């Protein structure tokens, strides 16, 4: 109607939709352009004009949450708590949300994950029903997206419907547009502590799913990624770089024009075996042209871009590249200066490198119009990011993965004070720590954290005191503080004793012994001049 | 880094000479107390207390073998290759971690004051001094690069301590220049920097204090 | 999930009579009813609460009372049911009575 042309080039997306879906040319173009248009930074970055992100969430009564709201950033957020706070729980939630747009993507009227009647519903809730309302952004066309899944408990006195169809009708709109032109699509992942796993080593290439591309939404959700289909995948894109299709089509080509020959020259036998390779010919044509047709990057240049994601995001790795030893592929990886097999890698390299090669193949598959395919969109949840890595990688692991995948919207969950003293404190969420679940908002801690020392952060961000409280030891330098200023500075014999013991055990080089020794000497000049101005 | 005092040559030095003897034939416990004379049991280069320690030859004996039985090539280094491997500062890491040098330019602690070269920055780095260009800036410089005065994590996180440790009783004792009268505040600076020779890194600890 | 009436209608007309399946109920039907107004139960589990160590086990069980009690008082009228002790008791008598050998 005339209201809908006036929101439509006013520019509300929904309008445009709905105005193409009752007409089937110009209401198209504006769809794929909202979508498709976006440009490039100052840092050479690709930046979608109209991005999309999880702006809010609201759980109640949802397993140990009363009620509890949170603000999300576009970039990065990372949530912080102690054990049993409900970190998990929080992302569990969004990615059951997510999973009502992975399936309308797939298949119209496709259903997402429901919640648990057993598990999801707090255990003393009154009203005996959870709620999940999640607020999505997409661009100044659609500045709210709401959803909300509900559960009621099993003794039922009124259902409580979810209410997904805003969710449908933009995943929708990201379908209908995609089957009459290729646009690039969001990427959905969850990676939970399930990552964690051993390596099968018997790799059965299954038929050919993995090559094709709504393959990357298998799983996505699942909280293990897919590794084992990221090697066949990557097997499968090094034996098609290895030989070119068209040549084999040339000679394909060739062959069926040989046998054509014969089968004129009076050979009847060989007829059946022109057919059949007729028949291949016209599949390889095809298989050409639907690759053609796809506008999809070559084989060469997806292997490489993914070679080149691993190996700036995982540190130990320089190298990765498929052998044909004796008759199986294999992938080898240079880990450590050392040509290793996968299932040689330590768990935690392996376990970072299945993140890492997971989330880059889907991000390949889903954005083929894209220069860089992993600066397409997306909304990645990661719980325990620290999870088997050494200080020194914690200290890296957030700056790569934010300059691997920049349009990327990061909820993470850590334990980890290395790696929060790589961030700001507005990405930060904490759980107060005497949370008895009625927190209705989760907030920023009061310190900076982004370039401050590891022991400040333990102490003022994370409530955990430098030196180990059941160690009595760990008392000792106070301890020793306090006898100085009970006795106006002096080092008597007590002090001595306790300054002999700290020297003992500390050893004379220790900083606790200078801190000793600073403090003996700060007092011997304080009572100097207590002495001078007395006299 | 210290500007050292070398006084005196060892009688030892005198027997062995270059060419036919090699460093395995000669007695270190012989040539160890005058080097701790000159040093004070403290590193020539990164000024740790030494414990594992070796006799370091400035320029070494590979490419240098006229300067093997040479007193004024000889330091007391930190670090010991016959106890433990992997030791990253110092003499070990001027032959194995720092690549090609030129050994001319280098901060040689007998014949040259550091100070005039080498600031001590009290957040624990080791940098040029103010207002090197050239010739002196590239000495500063490559001292630092070559001794890895601050790429040993070890060593920049024990000065950064130390002089992180004292920094209360510098900023208490500057303010009581005021109340105090010259010659009472010139004594207690005398005695805070009489301490300092005993003491780790005492460069640093020098820089904090004047 | 919990039974409910036309439960009694599922797989009746193929697939019933399984030995493993019945093995199952008995055992849960047992545990249930080994160990009544909801005002009185809901005082007497608050009386209760009040108390609480070894008095743990019947604050829990008298708990579960309770939840029957209000589930068998929300339940529909179309859906009523005879106690599980009841329901025991007449299946044990069927089966000592119709089986051969066995009292
Ligand atoms: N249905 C529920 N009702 C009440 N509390 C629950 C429920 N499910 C889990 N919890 C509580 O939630 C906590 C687990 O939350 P979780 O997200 O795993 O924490 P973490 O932050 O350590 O990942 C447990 O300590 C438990 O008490
Ligand atoms: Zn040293």
């Amino acid at each position: 109607t005339k209201q809908y042309e006036r929101k439509a080039k006013g520019g509300n997306l929904l309008s445009a939709f709905e105005l193409y879906q009752r007409n089937s040319g110009e209401w198209f173009e504006m769809c794929r352009d909202y979508i498709q248009d976006g440009h490039v930074d100052e840092s050479g970055i690709f930046r979608p004009d109209n991005a999309f992100y999880l702006r809010r969430l609201t759980l109640k009564d949802f397993r140990r949450f009363s009620l509890l709201e949170i603000k999300l950033e576009e970039d990065l957020t990372v949530i912080i708590g102690n054990n049993g706070k409900g970190k998990t729980s929080i992302l569990y939630a969004i990615a059951k949300t997510l999973s009502w747009f992975v399936a309308n993507i797939l298949k119209e009227g496709g259903s997402g994950q429901r919640l648990s009647e057993m598990t999801d519903i707090k255990n003393d809730a009154e009203d005996r029903y959870s709620d999940v309302s999640s607020t999505f952004f997409f661009g100044k066309g659609l500045k709210s997206v709401p959803i909300r899944l509900s559960r009621s408990a099993l003794g039922t006195a009124e259902r409580r419907d979810s209410e997904v169809k805003p969710a449908k009708d933009l995943a929708d709109i990201w379908r209908v547009i995609n089957e009459v032109n290729t646009i690039n699509l969001p990427t959905f992942a969850l990676y939970n502590v399930e990552r964690s796993q051993p390596f099968n080593r018997n790799i059965k290439d299954n038929t050919g799913r993995r090559e094709e591309r709504f393959d990357a939404y298998s799983q996505t959700l699942g909280g293990a990624g897919r590794f084992d289909h990221f090697v066949e995948w990557y097997i499968y894109l090094h034996k098609r770089t290895v030989s070119d299709i068209s040549s084999s089509i040339k000679e394909l080509e060739q062959q069926v024009n040989d046998l054509q020959r014969t089968v004129d020259g009076g050979m009847v036998s060989v007829k059946s075996l022109l057919e059949q390779m007729k028949f291949k010919l016209s599949e390889a044509i095809e298989r050409n042209d639907a690759a053609v047709s796809s506008r999809v990057l070559t084989e060469s240049v997806q292997k490489s871009i993914v070679e080149k994601a691993i190996c700036s995001v995982v540190p130990s790795i320089s190298n990765i590249w498929v052998e044909m030893i004796t008759g199986s592929d294999l992938v080898k990886v240079t880990n450590d200066g050392h040509d290793v097999t996968i299932d040689q890698l330590s768990d935690g390299q392996r376990v970072f490198l299945s993140l890492v090669a997971d989330l880059a193949r889907r991000m390949v598959m889903l954005n083929p119009l894209l220069e860089n395919p992993l600066e397409g969109r997306g909304i990645v949840l990661i719980d325990e990011i620290e999870l088997h890595l050494h200080p020194k990688w914690q200290q890296e692991v957030i700056l790569n993965l934010r300059s691997a995948f920049p349009n990327i919207q990061f909820i993470i969950t850590t334990h980890s004070p290395i790696v929060l003293s790589t961030i700001e404190k507005r990405c930060i969420r904490e759980f107060e720590p005497n949370d008895d679940g009625d927190q209705s908002f989760l907030d920023s801690p009061d310190m900076q954290t982004k370039g401050s020392e590891n022991a400040q952060i333990l102490e003022q961000v994370m409530n955990v005191h430098s030196t180990p409280p059941g160690i009595a030891e760990s008392h000792w330098l106070g301890n020793f503080e306090l006898l100085l200023l009970d006795n106006s500075g002096e080092l008597d014999n007590h002090s001595q004793v306790l300054y002999d013991q700290i020297k003992a055990h500390f050893g004379i080089d220790s900083i606790e012994l200078k801190k000793a020794d600073s403090l003996i000497r700060i007092n011997k000049m304080k009572n100097k001049l207590n002495k001078i101005r007395a006299e | 880094m210290r500007e050292l005092a070398r006084l005196e040559r060892p009688e030892i030095l005198d027997q062995y000479i270059a060419g036919q003897n090699d460093w395995m034939e000669i007695d270190q416990s012989a040539v160890w107390p005058k080097l701790t004379e000159m040093q004070g049991g403290f590193c020539a280069y990164c000024e740790c207390r030494l414990n594992r320690c070796h006799i370091e030859h400035f320029r070494p004996r590979g490419k240098f073998p006229a300067l093997t039985f040479i007193w004024n090539n000889l330091f007391g280094s930190c670090g010991d290759s016959r106890k433990s491997g992997g030791w990253s500062r110092c003499g070990i890491y001027k032959d194995n971690g720092a690549g090609a040098y030129n050994a001319d330019d280098l901060i040689k602690p007998d014949e040259e004051n550091p100070d005039d070269y080498l600031l001590f920055l009290t957040t624990g780095e080791v940098v040029p001094a103010i207002g090197l260009t050239g010739r002196a800036l590239k000495k500063a410089q490559e001292t630092i690069r070559v001794f890895n005065l601050n790429g040993d994590i070890k060593l920049f996180g024990s000065r950064r301590t130390a002089v992180q440790a004292i920094m209360p009783n510098v900023e208490y004792l500057y303010t009581l220049l005021e109340e105090f009268d010259e010659d009472d505040w010139n004594e207690m600076l005398r005695d805070e920097l009489e301490k300092i020779e005993s003491d780790e890194y005492k460069t640093a600890l020098k820089h904090a204090w004047t």
